[PDB]
DNA sequence: CACACACTCTCCAATTCTCTAA
DNA sequence: TTAGAGAATTGGAGAGTGTGTTTTTTTTTTTT
């Protein structure tokens, strides 16, 4: 048993007394000066930490690990009737008007208070939450799945009579309620009045409200299982932290869905259950220098993927891609090859490196395709749009392999994104456009076997043209025999299993951190071409015409490719205008591309 | 239970009803000749008022025909000649 | 009295805000002169439109208390300054005469803020918002004034909508029957509503986000302004309403549904004798057919015979079977001029229209018959060649 | 099932009938 | 002769009771 006065008033003990020596001994007081906040009105939200009230009574973190929603509450009461000890928009304007005629206590609170859970508790995965810990504060790890909009959610309605002008509360706490139609004051009653309620949005306390579904990390399922998921139902300034895709823990109260009407008696005594959220935690000049030195260019070229020996100008064009042009600025390349050619290896590495990316399959896919997908969640029958590759891709790369096999609807989507770079899709009949300006960078195969370079691209990848062209590089990862090469790649590879890492490489790749606070810094820039290199550029696309004529895939499209590639290379360089070295490096990569295909 | 008011003459001689209409007009103001209609519909709009305040549950005009006819018992009557003059 | 009203659990005075906007009205000379907004209630009295547009921002740099009443208290405010409009309108101009009741429509030029940022705090506040129209859906007749007869005597009587309840009458004046007054749907008056389903802008979204949407209410006199497709700055009260658990229960549930009450459109990407003689004068210049056909695609370089053919398609021969449609084929490599053309030249003439000759074609070249998903009943959808029924058509991938 | 239609049944009291005084 | 107090009859307000509440496989025709 409880005397939850008591539990109360050592709550207040608490609140007032403890000190944590923060900011570097200052013995501060944190919940008396967040108390003066909260009176202020500075500051809404109060996340008390259970570690702390462990270091003065465990037996009280117990009782409200054991008892969350109560000790929330009395939690709460005890800092609202501390406030005005520490107290030296339209709501606050009501409760003011409020206290001039008092000259409903849930109205009149306007904080929040949560529990960020002990350390001692473990934060255990969605399938260990038993029924055993309903009630109870709980710390969960999972995928947010799925968020809702922000909507408000009454908590105490405020209403308003016609005849005798009286303000009625009625505080809300069940997921439904009755709202209420005749007045109940005495002097509409006794009077017989007739007087009739009407709600005031305005005079009500609204609170933020928001409706996500977590969802077992996949590499934590047992194995013959579906991932499990949970509901998880956040307020206040709890909303807007997460989002979909987003790895989260969540300290948050177990609790089950008590329904009404006609599905109490279709379920008896069984319930659905969600997660009451109370917290949702979420899972450089010496640089410049090292940036400086003028091999940085080789430097991030070798960075990219040691474990793959040659190359070296395909990596140069790699990170050309991750740079971008000139805003078009996309710099789509596509790289074919056999199968385990090393090709699948060398996209794997780009969609780690790079901050915002999709690895996928042109094939067929069970899961959401390129484009996005329609969900329907019938528990709620709420059809959602989710995913998409290019979409999740939006402003950074879409890594696709087997390019060559995808549907038509995958080619066409493709084709969209190329030209336009967004995407039509449809939730119920009705459609939307949805925006993906993602570069492509695209794995294919020939369509029998190795590739014979005595066809053409074309007709050995078995790809249309219209499509195939849109890429500024195409580059053929041909695979051959040769005794040293073979014997170092084996090498390589023993050792990953022997070790489970790369074996040193007489180098330091740079750190992935580091090579995305660059390329973000040299993104950045926004160079720009002078006449003297446009002519220069000029000079070179004809040259460069006349030998693809006499050898035909050149077109103005090869133009605005190298005048891209350029720009993206005076990017690199972190340079507001181009170089000839910028020009001479993009007419040699698209040579070179073209030689690595002949 | 059945806590039913009924607009009798206990209902007029209370506080709301006939020594209340003695002191209305306290506030009240009128322009005179030539704008009776409009010292008419602020008179009959203090009136009104009144006749909400005492016994919400009619509409006025059916209020007066009940009052009208309900001013000939005794009780209000007494009362009636206790507000005209003074006690 | 006005004097005496007072907003409710607010303190700001019904007559001090008609009067301070009517001082607006008076005094707003300098949009950078007569007041704008009276030469536009001048203007109103020849054109008869029923409403008045007016700049927040004007009514911010006139008055910041006015226009922070106006944003806080749209609900009330909003009819003080219709009254006060109306009140003008005939203190200037007093013979004129017009069908309705003028509305004023208050604006800010530039979204406030953006769907995903609203929050409880914002609720019946005035707000605007940038989006795009996913869907737009049929007129929906609400009803404002109930007629009711009664069944046995044919008594009529007409009573006011309250708050979208009826005040049924229960029992008939003239014959003293209870539950004979019956409602006759015909004779009740309505006005116009309608339903706008409105997505953010692409540029506004997050990185790689879905659309958020918000659903917007548009009443009588602004009620099919907008089309899917299309792009606008909308300002509006920000409502939360309930929603009730089932059709026949009257339980509502805690979360309450918000929609936009519509008080203004501001479409952002739709956008004479001089013009008679300045072609007639070019018509006579030297060379025009070159001259037309070299304008004809700026960014296309040296096709001046496709372009001299596209400008003789533009210009049609002579309507009166007689088919006067001149037809053009543009021939050659994936990648080339050809698509480039197309796409610029169908939007250069009214009734065009630009498809692919593929099935992910929009709109296909044949028509079919679909089922209508908002409604679920038969519509013939005609295809691009029958919706460019007077105008060019261009094929691409043909 | 718990929240709404439809029907029955009970007693309160609203209005008129009859006798009396002014 | 006219108007108020006591007794009788019937309207109906209220309590109680009863009832009502997309996604997968297999086929068929036609589209290429
Ligand atoms: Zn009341
Ligand atoms: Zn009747």
């Amino acid at each position: 048993l409880k005397d939850y006065a008591l539990e109360k008033e050592k709550v207040k003990k608490f609140l007032q007394e403890f000190y944590q020596d923060d900011e570097l001994g200052k013995k501060q007081f944190k919940y008396g000066n967040q108390l003066v906040r909260l009176a202020h009105r500075e500051q809404v939200a109060l996340y008390v930490d259970l570690d702390d009230v462990a270091e003065d009574d465990p037996e009280l973190v117990d009782s409200i690990c054991e008892n969350a929603r109560r000790y929330a509450k009395l939690f709460a009461d005890a800092v609202q009737e501390l406030l005005p000890q520490y107290k030296e928009d339209v709501l606050d304007v009501y409760i003011e008007h409020r206290l001039m005629m008092e000259q409903p206590a849930e109205l009149m609170r306007r904080f929040e208070l949560y529990f960020q859970g002990p350390s001692s508790n473990k934060p255990r995965v969605i399938r260990e939450v038993r029924a055993d810990s309903v009630g109870k504060l709980v710390t969960v790890r999972g995928i947010v799945t799925r968020v809702s909009e922000v909507k408000p959610k009454m908590v105490v309605a405020t209403y308003t009579c016609d005849q005798c002008g009286a303000e009625t509360y009625q505080p809300i706490q069940s997921p439904t309620f009755m709202p209420l139609i005749m007045c109940p004051s005495q002097e509409c009653q006794t009077n017989r009045s007739g007087g009739r309620l009407y709600l005031q949005t305005r005079g009500s306390r609204f609170i933020k409200f928001q409706e996500m579904k977590m969802q077992e990390h996949s590499d934590q399922v047992p194995v013959g299982n579906i991932p499990r998921s949970i509901t998880v139902l956040v307020e206040g300034e709890n909303t807007r932290i997460a989002q979909p895709g987003d790895h989260v823990s969540v300290t948050g109260i177990f609790l089950p869905i008590l329904r009404t009407g006609f599905r109490q008696v279709v379920q008896g005594l069984l319930s659905e259950t969600y997660l009451e959220a109370h917290r949702i935690v979420k899972m450089t000049r010496e640089e410049l220098r090292q940036i400086a030195e003028e091999d940085f260019y080789e430097k991030l070229a070798a960075s990219i993927a040691p474990e793959i020996y040659g190359h070296e100008d395909v990596k140069k064009a790699l990170l050309l891609l991750l740079v971008g042009g000139v805003d078009r600025g996309n710099i789509n390349i596509c790289l074919m090859g056999d199968p385990g050619v090393a090709k699948s290896q060398l996209l794997s590495y780009i969609d780690r490196l790079a901050p915002r990316s999709q690895y996928t399959t042109g094939r067929g896919s069970s899961g959401v395709g390129l484009t996005a997908a329609v969900l329907r969640d019938s528990v709620s029958g709420e059809l959602t749009l989710e995913g998409g590759a290019l979409v999740l891709a939006d402003q950074g790369v879409c890594c696709i392999d087997e390019f060559d096999k995808m549907a038509e609807a995958d080619r066409t989507a493709i084709h969209e994104v190329m030209e336009q770079q967004t995407i039509s899709i449809a939730k119920a009949g009705i459609l939307t456009t949805l925006n993906a300006r993602c570069s492509i960078l695209a794995a294919a195969n020939p369509a029998y076997g190795r590739y014979n370079p005595r066809r053409s691209l074309e007709q050995n990848i078995q790809l249309p043209a219209a499509l195939l062209s849109r890429f500024d590089l195409l580059w053929l990862i041909q695979d051959r025999p040769d005794r040293d090469n073979d014997l170092r790649l084996a090498q390589h590879i023993t050792y990953v299993h022997q070790h489970s890492r790369q074996p040193p490489s007489q180098f330091e790749p740079l750190d992935m951190k580091l090579m995305r606070r660059y390329i973000a810094m040299c993104r950045e820039k926004q160079p720009m071409v002078p006449e003297s290199l446009a002519d220069y550029i000029t000079a070179a696309y004809v040259e460069m015409r006349r030998e693809a004529w006499a050898s035909t895939y050149t077109s103005a499209r090869t133009l605005l490719a190298i005048l891209r590639l350029s720009t993206a290379l005076a990017r690199l360089r972190m340079v507001d205008v181009v170089e000839k070295e910028d020009v001479n490096e993009a007419i040699r990569l698209m040579e070179m591309s073209k030689d690595s295909l002949l | 239970k059945r806590n039913i008011p009924k607009l009798d003459a206990q209902r007029l001689i209370s506080e709301r009803g006939l020594p209340a209409l003695r002191h209305v007009f306290d506030k009240a103001k009128f322009k005179g000749k030539g704008h009776e209609a409009e010292d008419l519909k602020m008179l009959i709009r203090h009136m009104e008022h009144w006749a909400h305040r005492l016994f919400p549950k009619l509409q006025f005009e059916d209020f007066i025909d009940r009052v009208e006819y309900l001013g000939s018992k005794k009780e209000v009557q007494t009362c009636l000649k206790r507000i005209r003059l003074d006690l | 009295l006005g004097q005496k009203l007072v907003i409710w659990g607010t303190d700001v005075n019904v007559a001090a805000c008609k009067e301070n906007f009517q001082r607006f009205l008076q005094r707003f000379i300098d949009p950078l002169t007569e007041p704008l907004y009276m030469q536009r209630l001048g203007e109103i009295n020849v054109i008869g439109e029923p409403f008045l547009n007016v700049n927040c921002e004007h009514i911010k740099s006139f008055d910041k208390n006015l226009y922070r009443q106006l944003i806080s208290y749209p609900q009330e405010v909003i009819p003080t300054f219709d009254m006060a409009v109306n009140e003008i309108f005939f203190d200037r101009y007093p013979d004129s005469i017009l069908e309705h009741q003028i509305q004023v429509r208050p604006f800010n030029a530039l979204k406030t803020k953006n769907m995903r940022n609203l929050n409880p705090e914002d609720i019946d506040q005035l707000i605007t918002i940038s989006g795009m129209v996913i869907r737009t859906s049929q007129l929906i007749p609400e009803m404002q004034e109930a007629f009711f007869q009664c069944q046995v005597c044919a008594h009529t009587t007409r009573v006011e909508m309250d708050r979208g309840r009826i005040a049924e009458p229960s029992v008939c004046g003239r014959c003293h029957t209870t539950h004979s007054m019956a409602l006759i749907h015909n004779r009740s008056l309505f006005s116009d509503k309608q339903m706008i389903k409105l997505q953010e802008s692409p540029e506004d979204m997050p990185a790689g986000q879905t659309p958020h949407t918000v659903i917007l209410f548009a009443h009588n006199d602004l009620v099919d302004k907008v089309q899917p497709g299309d792009r606008v700055n909308v300002t509006g009260i920000y409502r939360a309403v309930p929603i009730r658990v089932n059709p026949r229960v009257s339980n509502v549930k805690s979360v309450y549904k918000t929609h936009i009450d519509v008080i203004h459109y501001r479409k952002t990407d739709a956008k004479s004798e001089k013009r008679v003689e300045l072609l007639k004068e070019l018509s006579r210049k030297p060379d025009i057919y070159e001259r037309l056909a070299s304008a004809l695609a700026p960014s296309i370089y040296e096709h001046e015979d496709i372009k001299k053919g596209i400008l003789l398609q533009l210009f049609g021969g002579t309507r009166k079977k007689f088919r006067a449609e001149i037809n053009i084929l543009l021939c050659g490599d994936p990648g080339t001029s050809k698509s480039q053309l197309l796409q610029y030249v169908y939007n250069l003439v009214p009734r065009g229209q630009y498809t692919s000759g593929k099935g992910s074609s929009a709109v296909g070249l044949t028509a079919y018959v679909m089922k209508d998903p908002e409604t679920r009943q038969l519509v013939l959808q005609t295809g691009a060649l029958v919706l460019s029924d007077n105008g060019i058509c261009c094929i691409d991938e043909f």
